[PDB]
């Protein structure tokens, strides 16, 4: 249930995540101190989001 | 039925001829509706001389001996299955539960041959396990030994080295599985010792030393064929000690099962029977007719339920009594009784934990729907903060059937009752972390900004954005990550928490004069709201109403100088003319004329109301009271400020030292690196941002309406509604 | 508490190795108080402004608090009556946190030159000063507060017999923090900015 | 270096990062110290009472919490060439923060060990004892609101 | 006093609320009226005691019953008290524990030197000063035995069986007057040399009263230790220690030393940030369950003449 | 290793079996020392590197 609940937040909040970094987004990639080349830090947090639809599927057969 | 949420409810001292035939009768079906607070009309009486206290006596002694019984069910461990069919039979809602007849001289004597024979099956069962923890004691065993508590070998050992000589031989063992016993009541550890000796006179000593102690000394045989001999002898002894035993135990275990699932049904009808009498204690008695009066309060909408409730009782009861329960007018203090459903009870609750309220006063518990939550919303403000808090509120408000039973532990009936000031919570906190643009630690970038950053700069310049236009609903989000973030959110929030503390304290403030004018008290009206809103308006709303001027003048385009409000206020009352820079034409001349105004009105607040003994000095020192303390709410609205500086920037941080730092254009270390820096993110946000720092803001929310806003229009206490009903007692109180 | 007399014993013996060679005037405090930077003693002021408020603020909290959890095991409604007694501790680190407010807005960056002239040593040692005046009185009447709230704590057990003379010498000492409050905006009153 | 950025002008900055975790934390370890100590002695025979009597010692943990935040900002304005006038705001907003945090945490430590001690005795305490505990946490927030305003003024 | 709540301030918070259950001169009035046992218990229950006899019937009720039941619920109270205190304070209320045992150690001589029991004589026993050896007592008859064998490793080793009694109690006494102006702070400074000063009054006055050398038996910390020790000391008949009590001014006519003791003892809370309130506190309430007692003895059997002897200044 | 010295030491005769306990917190407090002399050891190893 923790992992479930974890994983369905992460999913989301993951995701919309690299969509703000995909989209080159002002508020993340605008800085000085920003991880470059956007559209590379993303496709970690796109595998990131669907490791966590991993633990979503595989702990939602227990429920 | 009009409801009392605004003020109180209307009530009405209703006083009740009962007559002696139906006093015990008729006491339940108003006792049943829960109407009815009653007062004290025995308290000068002696309190064993009430008339029904040998009635109570004999039914305490029988919930004396309910506890008795409900402890043997945790000693001998019966599930105590608690069969609910008394909540099914009167379900609190209306009077169709009937009365007990003689049942209840019946479970005085069913009560008392319980206690009687538990007891002595008890002290049986309970003095053949001495003899039984004296028998396993001894086949352990099986100069002088034996075993102690195993607590004092630290302390037999050391008064045995000091009495004998100081060179003595010992040995020690210990025992495994200990075993209860009949003192203490508990399983307690032994261990086994051995002591040596030649002297005569030396063992008497060791042996009355060993007995005192809480220990059982042998005596064996000095051969291995002995020992032998009499562990064949103790264990065919103890055999058949365990064969007595089983047959006992089941009996007497098996007897509780005949009550223990059937117990809290004949508890029930108990409490509730010695409810009645001690209801009936708080009334009079005549001696010519045999009469009962006993005056209570009833909200004044609900005198048509009594009328139907006593027709009711005359139908099935054939004495054709009168039953007259007519209405007096008193001069006591009436109960204040609030009527609240399941969504401002939540709200009513926390706010007379601060103190009952006055008899149709303004409630306090109405805007504290709206204003508690929203204060902590300003305190709290964020979008993400806010939906974790809606989804942690909404998922109990979805199905509040299913909880309205479960277990209800500790903080989790504090966490239901409260479900629709946590909802109401986490979506004023959801649009005010969209004033605050401000998404988990973000902003969202969804309007058109008016601060338009310039054409061209180089790589590590400082960069000075233009004003364009005002934004829309809320901060900018071009406020994010700039050097001066702090410089504009710190001005406005501050300000924010001056404007919006000055228009609770005066909303709040309002009441006063919302219920001076209901009383008809026209004297605390001249001679306390006027001169204290002239007061706190001209100090106070002075300042609040040049925070929204100078927000509402440009003083770039007009090229005058931008005044200090806090330079402007302390030298209104430190010389108070010669402003440093104006802020509005002819200022002086009436900057001075507040202050006149407001020293005017200190010898007013005082001096009118004695003037129109104790009350002089009840005056004197709540001028004072109110002078010295708006100028202290006033610099306490700041919490607001400084716990949502200490929210979004905390919370700034801990996105930093956790998400931030696991991003890169890294394959197989990155995507497990953002998986676990997001788990140390999401628990820790949960853990620190939505309940410890969520918690320290809901407390000045709190705090805010217990000192900042109840100050100045909750006056007084009053004694609660608390009616006489029945509820569904526990077991578990004994 | 043998090392006061021994660092006692070094202060006779420096100052009188200074004097008696002629190089008396080598320990003094003026050109210490010249050349010693004042955004030291504005934000030693500043930062010991809040700082012993608090600490004073805090001191009258577990005073009376703790009184009257202690007086509350047995009548629990003090709790929720006398908490006016912690109010006024509190509002002590309140008057500590508006010197902080106001004392910050004089507290800009300074030029090279310009830097050791008359009005920064005079703003360095005004809200140095001022900022212990507020602090330290906040220290006291938050342990004064403190100390006769928890009076006040264990005398509502009786029911009201006193209250109401215990609450004058209650906001007696809110007085004397709100007269050291405009003592310190009197001290940095006429103090500027770093220019 | 110059005039206006000497050497010694980062041990106000270091000494102030130091300051702001090793003063709250000693505040923090008092209140935890007291208020453990008053619920390894509460639950002895009360055990459920476990999770509402824990509150002070969480409550001393965001005294911590908020030192160690002073100390990271103001980390993050350190260097080697930095002003003097950086220095001492560094340092202002160390040990303002950090000796509000103190005393802050050793009133969560008394009130706290007060409060587990007599909201078992009435559990009728237990709100009283949170809304002064509140009162003894926020003095060590209005130290770390002193220390973001006067951390505001780096450069 | 501003050091003083650190420690002691739950512990003072607690110890003046449970001044407030001392029933006051009132509540004797409304309890003197009862004639019965079940009655007193009935209305004892609206007091601060709040129902203590919840468990036990109403038909065997006994006069010792609420005297140990009361008594009870005064010791859990302190030793509730007791195990929260600091080193300052946690010694004060074991130096009030150790005069305690010092009357049971005088009790356990005296009844074990006879042909009595272990189990029935340690009932009596007062529970709050009660060592590990305590139980035994039973060794040697010997007082230079008890020394070596028994009292070697109690708290009782740095101090016939009335004579090693005040041996004991006055070294003891000695003892506890020179640690009370050592580290218990100034407020209490003056409560615990003149309340325990009175302690070694009633109990020096009560040698020479018990008597009719007697110099090194007497307890001298108090106000007669200087000049009403050598007259008290050759003072053979009941005139020479009448001649002798005369010379004090606050000891005159009374030879009444509890009812001088609670009026000591209302003055004692006047006080507000000391730790003299705990003896104050134990003293008054082991005053009001002897006076719960005896009226509890005045109604048990009808003995309406002498009730009204109970003393309470609070 | 002077307090939990004593402490184990005094505790040991009523019952033999605190021992094995006894000596991983003597461990425990014998490692602080040497944690003292590696980090004692590895200044020591730089008085060496171009000391100049």
């Amino acid at each position: 249930w923790c992992c479930t609940v974890l994983s369905a937040f992460g999913v989301v909040i993951l995701s919309v995540i690299a969509h703000l970094f995909n989209t080159n987004h002002e508020s993340f990639v605008g800085s000085i101190n920003d991880p470059e080349d956007g559209p590379a830090v993303a496709h970690t947090v796109y595998l990131a989001a669907l490791v966590y639809l991993v633990f979503f599927v595989f702990c939602g057969f227990q429920v | 039925k009009e409801e009392a949420i605004f003020r109180s409810a209307e009530m009405a001292l209703v006083q009740f001829y009962i007559p002696q035939e139906i006093s015990r009768d008729s006491a339940y079906t108003l006792g049943q509706l829960g109407l009815v607070q009653f007062r004290d009309l025995n308290s000068k009486v002696r309190a064993f001389q009430r008339t029904f206290v040998n009635e109570i006596r004999r039914l305490d002694n029988v919930e004396r001996q309910y506890r008795y019984f409900y402890s043997l069910l945790k000693k001998h461990d019966i599930k105590l299955y608690e069969g609910d069919t008394d909540k099914y039979l009167d379900g609190s809602g209306e009077l169709y539960v009937p009365p007990s007849g003689s049942v209840i001289d019946d479970y005085v004597r069913n009560a008392s041959y319980l206690e009687e024979r538990l007891i002595q099956m008890e002290d049986a069962t309970d003095q053949i396990e001495v003899q039984k923890n004296d028998l396993e004691q001894y086949r352990f065993i099986l100069y002088v030994t034996g075993v102690i508590a195993r607590d004092k070998v630290a302390t037999l050992e050391q008064i045995l080295w000091r009495v004998l000589r100081g060179n003595l031989f010992f040995k020690t063992v210990e025992i495994e599985q200990p075993v209860y016993d009949v003192k203490t009541r508990e399983y307690k550890h032994k261990n086994a010792f051995i002591v040596f000796s030649h002297g005569d006179l030396i063992i008497k000593r060791i042996r009355k030393i060993a007995e005192s102690l809480d220990a059982n000394l042998y005596d064996v045989d000095s051969s291995n064929e002995g020992r032998s001999q009499q562990l064949a002898k103790v264990n065919k002894n103890l055999s058949d000690l365990y064969t007595v035993l089983k047959t006992t135990s089941t009996t007497l275990e098996s007897e509780l099962y005949a009550i223990a699932k059937e117990l809290d049904s004949w508890f029930q009808d108990v409490t509730r029977e010695k409810a009645i009498f001690e209801i009936l204690n708080k009334s009079n008695y005549d001696t010519n007719r045999k009469i009962l009066i006993a005056e209570g309060w009833i909200p004044r909408d609900e005198l048509a339920t009594l009328q139907a409730r006593l027709g009711e009782m005359i139908a099935r009861l054939g004495i054709d009594v009168p039953s007259i329960i007519q209405v007096l007018d008193t001069n006591h203090t009436p109960p204040t009784f609030h009527r609240t459903n399941k969504f401002t009870a939540g709200f009513q609750s926390i706010c007379d934990c601060y103190g009952i309220a006055q008899y149709r006063e303004i409630n306090a518990g109405l805007p504290t729907i709206v204003t508690f939550p929203f204060m902590f919303a300003i305190m709290f403000g964020d979008m993400g903060h806010g939906f974790l808090m809606t989804l942690a509120a909404l998922s109990l408000v979805l199905n509040e059937k299913k909880i309205n039973k479960m277990k209800r532990g500790e903080i989790f009936d504090m966490a239901f009752t409260g479900r629709y000031i946590i909802l109401l919570m986490g979506v004023f906190s959801m649009y005010t972390g969209f004033l605050y643009n401000d998404i988990f630690s973000k902003t969202m970038t969804i309007f058109k900004s008016g601060w338009k950053w310039p054409d061209h700069w180089k790589k590590g310049e400082s960069i000075t954005a233009t004003s364009v236009g005002t934004y829309p609903i809320g901060l900018d989000w071009a406020w994010h990550g700039t050097e001066n973030a702090l410089l504009f959110s710190n001005s406005y929030k501050m300000k924010l928490s001056i404007l919006m503390g000055f228009i609770h304290m005066t909303y709040s403030y309002f009441f006063s004069l919302a219920n001076h004018l209901y009383f008809n008290s026209m004297i605390d009206i001249i001679g306390n709201f006027i001169p204290g809103l002239l007061f706190m308006q001209g100090i106070f709303g002075y300042l609040s109403v040049c925070i929204v001027y100078k927000w509402a003048v440009d003083w770039v385009k007009d090229g005058k100088p931008a005044p200090g409000l806090l330079n402007m206020l302390i030298n209104m009352f430190l010389s108070p003319g010669t402003i440093d820079d104006e802020l509005y034409p002819h200022q002086a001349k009436v900057q001075v004329f507040l202050l006149l105004m407001a020293l005017v009105c200190i010898p007013w607040l005082l001096l009118v109301k004695p003037l129109h003994g104790d009350i002089m000095i009840h005056q004197v020192i709540h001028t004072i009271e109110f002078c010295l303390n708006c100028v202290s709410h006033t610099a306490s609205y700041l919490r607001l400020w400084a716990l949502s500086l200490a929210h979004a920037q905390l919370s700034s941080v801990l996105w930093t030292m956790t998400i931030q730092i696991a991003f890169g254009f890294r394959g197989f270390v990155g995507v497990f690196m953002t998986v676990a820096l997001f788990a140390m993110w999401f628990a820790l946000t949960c853990a620190v941002l939505v309940l410890m720092e969520g918690t320290s803001a809901m407390l000045h929310s709190l705090r805010l309406h217990w000192v900042e806003s109840m100050s100045k229009f909750f006056v007084g206490e009053g004694l609660p509604y608390e009616p006489f009903a029945f509820e569904y007692k526990d077991m578990e109180v004994a | 508490h043998f090392l006061y007399y021994l660092v006692l014993i070094v202060v006779i013996v420096y100052g009188l190795y200074k004097l008696f060679t002629g190089h008396g005037s080598d320990i003094n405090f003026g050109k210490f108080l010249l050349r010693t930077s004042p955004y030291m003693w504005a934000n030693l002021g500043i930062a010991l402004c809040v700082g012993l408020s608090v600490v004073g603020a805090a001191w009258g909290i577990f005073i009376t608090g703790s009184s009257m959890i202690g007086a509350g095991v047995r009548a629990p409604r003090i709790t929720t009556k006398n908490l006016i007694s912690i109010i006024f501790c509190e509002v002590v680190a309140i008057y500590g946190l508006i010197i902080a407010i106001v004392f910050s807005s004089k507290l800009t960056v300074a030029t090279a030159e310009n830097m050791y002239s008359k009005s920064n040593l005079y703003t360095g040692y005004s809200l140095f000063w001022a900022g212990i005046t507020v602090g330290a009185s906040n220290l006291i009447c938050g342990i004064a507060v403190g100390i006769t709230g928890a009076t006040a704590a264990i005398s509502d057990a009786a029911d009201s017999a006193l209250f109401v003379k215990i609450l004058v010498i209650e906001i007696f000492g809110s007085i004397l923090g709100l007269l050291g409050l405009i003592v310190g905006l009197l001290m940095a009153g006429k103090a500027s900015e770093f220019q | 270096m110059t005039e206006l950025c000497p050497v010694y002008a980062p041990f106000f900055g270091a000494i102030g990062c130091a300051s702001a975790i090793i003063f709250t934390s000693l505040g923090a370890a008092y209140g935890t110290a007291k208020s453990g100590v008053g619920i390894c002695a509460t639950c002895v025979l009360r055990p459920d009472l476990l999770f509402k009597n824990i509150v002070p010692v969480i409550m001393a943990g965001i005294i911590a919490i908020y030192g160690l935040v002073v100390s990271v900002l103001v980390c993050y304005s350190l260097g080697q060439k930095q002003a003097l006038y950086t220095g001492f705001i560094q340092l202002g907003a160390g040990l303002s923060v950090g000796l509000s945090g103190l005393a802050a945490g050793f009133a969560i430590g008394i009130v706290g060990d007060a409060g587990v001690r007599g909201s078992s005795q009435q559990p009728r305490l237990f709100v009283g004892m949170i809304l002064i505990l509140i009162f003894a946490e926020v003095l060590g927030l209005y130290g770390l609101i002193v220390a973001l305003l006067l951390n505001s003024r780096a450069t | 006093g501003v050091y003083f709540n650190i420690d002691n301030g739950f512990i003072e918070g607690v110890v003046r609320g449970y001044r407030n259950g001392l029933l006051s001169n009132n509540q004797y009035i409304n309890l003197t009226q009862c004639d019965t046992l079940e009655d007193l218990k009935l209305q004892l229950s609206s007091t601060d005691y709040g129902n203590f006899l919840s468990s036990v019937s109403s038909e065997s009720l006994t006069t010792s019953l609420i005297q140990e039941y009361a008594s009870s619920k005064l010791y859990h109270e302190f030793n509730y008290i007791r195990d929260q205190s600091s080193g300052s304070t946690r010694k004060f209320m074991d130096y009030i524990t150790y005069g305690y045992m010092i009357d049971n150690v005088a009790l356990m001589i005296t009844g074990t030197i006879h042909d009595r029991d272990k189990g029935e004589i340690l009932q009596r026993c007062h529970p709050l000063g009660w060592f590990d050896t305590l139980p035994t007592l039973s060794v040697a008859t010997d007082l230079e035995s008890l020394y070596e064998t028994v009292l070697v490793d109690t708290p009782l080793a740095p101090y016939n069986i009335e004579i090693i009694r005040n041996k004991l109690y006055k070294a003891y006494l000695e003892d506890f007057y020179n640690f009370v102006t050592e580290e218990i702070p100034e407020p209490a400074k003056e409560c615990m040399q003149t309340l325990l000063g009175f302690e070694a009054d009633r109990r020096s006055i009560n040698i020479a009263l018990n008597s009719l050398l007697k110099s090194d038996l007497l307890p001298n910390i108090g106000k007669l230790y200087p000049l009403a020790t050598f007259h008290l000391a050759q003072a053979q008949d009941f005139e020479g220690v009448r001649a002798a009590l005369a010379n004090v001014y606050e000891y005159r006519g009374f030879l009444h030393f509890y009812q001088l003791e609670m009026e000591l003892c209302r003055d004692a809370f006047t006080q507000q940030f000391a730790i003299s309130t705990v003896w104050a506190w134990m003293k008054s309430k082991e005053q009001e369950v002897r006076n719960i007692t005896w009226i509890a003895e005045c109604i048990a059997q009808n003995q309406r003449e002498r009730i009204n002897n109970y003393i309470s200044v609070y | 290793i002077g307090i939990v010295g004593d402490a184990g030491v005094r505790g040991s005769s009523q019952q033999p079996r605190l021992f094995v306990g006894m000596i991983l917190i003597l461990i425990f407090a014998e490692v602080l020392g040497l944690y003292g002399l590696i980090v004692a050891l590895l200044l020591n190893s730089r008085a060496t590197q171009d000391v100049v």
